RNA sequence: GUCUCCGUAGUGUAGCGGUUAUCACGUUCGCCUAACACGCGAAAGGUCCUCGGUUCGAAACCGGGCGGAAACACCA
RNA sequence: CGUCGCUACUACCGAUUGGAUGGUUUAGUGAGGCCCUCGGAUCGGCCCCGCCGGGGUGCCCUGGCGGAGCGCUG
RNA sequence: AAUGAGUCCACUUUAAAUCCUUUAACGAGGAUCCAUUGGAGGGCAAGUCUGGUGCCAGCAGCCGCGGUAAUUCCAGCUCCAA
RNA sequence: GGUGACCACGGGUGACGGGGAAUCAGGGUUCGAUUCCGGAGAGGGAGCCUGAGAAACGGCUACCACAUCCAAGGAAGGCAGCA
RNA sequence: UACCUGGUUGAUCCUGCCAGUAGCAUAUGCUUGUCUCAAAGAUUAAGCCAUGCAUGUCUAAGUACGCACGGCCGGUACAGUGAAACUGCGAAUGGCUCAUUAAAUCAGUUAUGGUUCCUUUGGUCGCUCGCCACUUGGAUAACUGUGGUAAUUCUAGA
């Protein structure tokens, strides 16, 4: 045998992310009927009915009380094809941060989308959050993806047609501009608190027949949203550069210590192996090596993996850091590095000297600008002019960028999902960036 | 949790249960322990009930009282094999003695016969 | 869902009643229920599964200057439950809560009775018996 | 991770959607002294933690992120 | 040299029938084990003995059903 | 001219390894194949050297140094002890 | 009746005791948790079966303090052993 | 190696302490080419522990009708290899720590004519007048089969 993916399900608030990954994780054998039983016990005493198939992943108690989204969530379950373990986008403006972290460790995006009256039209507005999903999976380095759409039960009249034909047009004709193929992204209408469409075709809307894909990998068309899920193409893994971990969070489990959890992007993990950690850089030697209540003797690409390192505190590491190999060469705390940010929607002028927040892969530091150097137009790196005084909307910028607080990168050219990289202000997307030049210490 | 004669409840108590009482073996020697066991008294709380027929009915079960299994193995003590085919003093004990046919696919056959002892 | 029905009393204010969680108080003083309108020369009176605010009178110091919310978890009134049951406590006690319906405390010494544990599901997520 | 509060010359920090000011300083400073000590005079000094939104324009009206100060949770 | 005035530090007295954390115990309540005095849910031997049986010759060497002696007992 | 510190054949060793001792073959002229840690007023061995700061920064176990020509602060060179 | 200025009794010990270690004119002054001997203990007390030998804890029972699983009816604990 | 030096004064003798000096023994800082020995969670927490291991064991000489193998020499109780289990023994040694403990433990010395003692070794085992002895009785394991619980090194019935 089985291979590894990384999926996040991306989409608009209160249209059932949580509900219909932990169905879908009990339709795949993920966890007893008692258990979940206690699950909706709880969920029918103290009120949140509906919420029940959300707390499979929706753990945290802010998140069991207030109803709402905070923390990425993993869970595991077998599929017909292959393994695939889940991200759950938290879909809030407050956590696009956290959004960004779980996003960063998904090798595919899953597009659900609200059918229901009033939720879809909130959805795709400038306080919405489908532009936003798709447009920083575009620009982490996602490249397939998947819309589905949820809550035929709620729309009026319920399993409708041209209610999904609009759905799709309305979809299509904006994320042609963000990137996604229609022709190879899959469209599935589905309901997971009704349970349909999910593992078995449906009964209530027969007027689906079934999504096709049209890609140059493999051609697939199915009727049920595991079918989709199975047929995702195989992502090429680079397994011959050096080992990359970016840090998804970090662990004090009593008995075996601080064990980091974080995606094997390059290189492959084992245990007895000597480890460097580039902000904090101390050295540590790996233990041993496990995944999802599974152990591994060795650690693939593409891998959410559970490593314990020797003595190194709970405290000493935190969420968002790159580790790699000793042996090979390390990353290393970046003092400056040239990034291309391509300035997509900001209505006052950038000159140097104004931050916005910058994330590289995990973490989130605000960063500074230092000088313009050149003005790019919108593809193949043209040159158009040199030393603007000030970027607005609309175009591309190489720039040398300072960070305030430290922390280290790496290029597109050597490690590609390091090199992606977006720029936020104003709580809302203002550049895409990525990462050709970098300066050690 | 299985009854226990003498109990003389319906209901689970706790009995702190020596060597060859029922319902616990002791993992070493002298070792008593502490076990939860069921009452005698059976009624409607119960998953299976033990029952074994005395004396013969009219007609038969199917199933339990035909095909009747032999027991396996025979006598080993020679007065035993004695009082089973009525000896009265070595007569033929030797050749009295049940000797077990036993074979397989790849088994040439053979008997068996035990050391009898006293 | 279900709405409590009405119980005997039994808890005027000025109980003081024993603290059944961990907190480290060991007894809540009434001295007011809330939800409650009033009459004339009537005072305030609370069962099982009310609402009161109470200052702890003996226990940890940093809890005694202060008025906390707390829930009536065991009466020594005996109360009918709508099934002919009259049921009541051996003690008065009750927990210190917040005004969302979390305990303070952890774990609760005793049973909770049953309109108490329906009405405030933290308390009953900490009960280690139901009554 | 959730929640509550605080942050404004270098400090003491008033504060008003139409004005970040004053004052005790701290310092520098002509001003004397061999040097002090002591007295005489002027000042400088603020992104209102920081960044945004509302607004004709807001430190302050609202919201985020950071630092502190209390909790509350947090077990592959 | 000492009071007085200002700034810091250290202890001291001090209402608060202050507070917190350990130890040792009074009394009360008292799980559990051990010992004794009972207790007998059950499991066995003898008198089996309604008898078919029986051999030195109803007078049984006993090979089984069966009641049950409705007792003696371990 | 001679050696190793290192690469490294085999042996030896060892439960099996490792290391050391043997032993092939490479392995030195800034033999750059680079010895450091604290000091130079006294006690207490070593500078009345040069350049900076100017009762500031700082040094100083202790006497004390420093307010514009610092044997004591920071640096450079040279010496001191292990 | 017994013990006490030849220090009883009580308190503190950052007290396990000793063989021993450090310093080294002589005399001493400090240190001995630590590989040998003896003692105590197995989270805190307590009570026991087996066995020649245990108040044993890599045996049992109860309470206490923590603490693992749960289908909430229950079940299982003791690294001052090597890691 | 039986040892001193600077500091109260305008200067001098002292008393006196402060500072200097040297060793080991913890921590720590800088540095580190080789080799031989070698301490190492004691000091605060005898605080809390996930996981794995740390106590098991068979000769010719206790009990083998497990086919789980096997020579049969073929008319035979048991050749033999041996699982599992019953039985016996060990598990009270070792290892770890130093909390408690101030005539307590402990050390040197003495006594048990005031006691016990598995095992090893050596004695004693025809010393007794008293219808199976050519060997008596019953049950239980292991084993077949039927299950209960979510469980456990849990067990029931036949
Ligand atoms: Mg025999
Ligand atoms: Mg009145
Ligand atoms: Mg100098
Ligand atoms: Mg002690
Ligand atoms: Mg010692
Ligand atoms: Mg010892
Ligand atoms: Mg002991
Ligand atoms: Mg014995
Ligand atoms: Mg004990
Ligand atoms: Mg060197």
């Amino acid at each position: 045998e089985k291979t590894h993916i990384n999926i996040v399900v991306i989409g608009h608030v209160d249209s059932g992310k949580s509900t219909t990954t932990g169905h879908l994780i009990y339709k795949c054998g993920g966890i007893d009927k008692r258990t979940i039983e206690k699950f909706e016990k709880e969920a029918a005493e103290m009120g949140k009915g509906s919420f029940k198939y959300a707390w499979v992943l929706d753990k945290l108690k802010a998140e069991r009380e207030r109803g709402i989204t905070i923390d990425i969530s993993l869970w595991k379950f077998e599929t017909s094809k292959y393994y695939v373990t889940i991200i759950d986008a938290p879909g809030h403006r407050d956590f696009i941060k956290n959004m960004i972290t779980g996003t960063s460790q998904a090798d595919c995006a899953v597009l659900i989308v609200a059918a229901g009256v009033g939720e879809f039209e909130a959805g795709i507005s400038k306080n919405g959050q489908t532009r936003e999903h798709a447009l920083l999976a575009y620009t982490l380095g996602v490249k397939q993806l998947i819309v589905g759409v949820n809550k035929m039960d709620s729309t009026e009249p319920p399993y409708s047609q041209k209610r999904y034909e609009e759905i799709v047009k309305e979809v299509s004709t904006y994320i042609k501009k963000i990137g996604y193929n229609p022709d190879t992204v899959a469209f599935v209408p589905i309901s997971g608190w009704n349970g349909d469409n999910m593992l078995e075709p449906s009964a209530n809307m027969p007027w689906f027949k079934g999504w096709k894909v049209t890609r140059k990998d493999g051609n697939a068309s199915g009727t049920t949203l595991l079918e989709a899920l199975d047929c995702i193409l195989p992502p090429t893994r680079p397994t011959d550069k050096p080992l990359r971990l970016p840090l998804q969070d970090v662990y004090k489990i009593g008995g075996i210590g601080t064990v980091p959890v974080g995606r094997v992007e390059t290189g492959v993990l084992k245990p007895g192996m000597v480890v460097t950690f580039a902000p904090v850089n101390v050295t540590t030697e790996v233990k041993s090596v496990e995944m999802h209540h599974e152990a591994l003797s060795e650690a693939l690409p593409g891998d959410n993996v559970g490593f314990n390192v020797k003595n190194v505190s709970v405290k000493d590491v935190r969420r968002g850091n790159v580790a790699g190999d000793s042996k090979n060469d390390p990353p290393m705390e970046a003092a400056g590095f040239t990034a291309q940010v391509i300035i997509l929607n900001h209505p006052g002028q950038i000159s140097a000297g104004y931050a916005p927040v910058l994330d590289c892969h995990t973490a989130h530091i605000a960063c500074k600008f230092a000088e313009l150097k050149e003005k790019i137009d919108r593809r193949s790196g043209k040159k158009l002019e040199d030393g603007p005084k000030f970027l607005k909307s609309g175009d591309a910028a190489i720039v040398d960028m300072v960070p305030g607080k430290p922390m280290c990168v790496e290029s597109f050219s050597d490690y590609p999902p390091l090199g992606r990289f977006a720029v936020r202000d104003m709580r809302q997307t203002v550049a895409v960036g990525v990462i050709k030049a970098v300066d050690k210490k | 949790f299985p009854m226990k004669q003498g109990v003389l409840t319906h209901g689970r108590v706790r009995l702190l249960l020596s060597k060859g009482h029922s319902c616990y073996r002791p993992r070493r020697t002298g070792e008593r322990k502490r076990k939860s066991v069921r009452g005698c008294i059976v009624d409607a709380n119960l998953s299976v009930l033990n029952l074994v027929i005395v004396k013969k009915g009219e007609k038969d079960i199917p199933g339990l009282t035909d095909t009747t299994v032999p027991r396996r193995l025979g006598p080993k003590r020679a007065s035993r094999i004695r009082k089973l085919f009525n000896l009265s003093k070595e007569d033929d004990v030797r050749q009295y003695v049940v000797r077990k046919p036993l074979n397989k696919e790849g088994k040439k056959p053979r008997t068996k016969a035990p050391k009898i002892q006293r | 869902s279900g709405a409590k029905f009405r119980i005997s009393l039994g808890l005027p204010v000025g109980a003081v009643i024993n603290c059944a969680d961990n907190t480290g108080a060991k007894n809540l003083y009434i001295i007011s229920v809330k939800g409650i309108k009033g009459r004339l020369n009537r005072l305030p009176a609370a069962g099982v599964g009310d609402m009161v605010m109470a200052t702890v009178k003996k226990g940890k110091p940093e809890l005694r200057k202060k008025v906390h919310p707390a829930v009536v978890i065991r009466q020594r009134k005996s109360y009918r439950r709508k099934d002919g049951v009259f049921l009541y406590f051996e003690d008065n006690a009750g927990v210190i809560v917040n005004n969302k319906g979390e305990m303070k405390g952890s774990a609760i010494t005793g049973p909770v009775a049953k309109e108490c544990a329906d009405l405030w599901p933290r308390i009953a997520s900490n009960a280690g018996s139901i009554a």
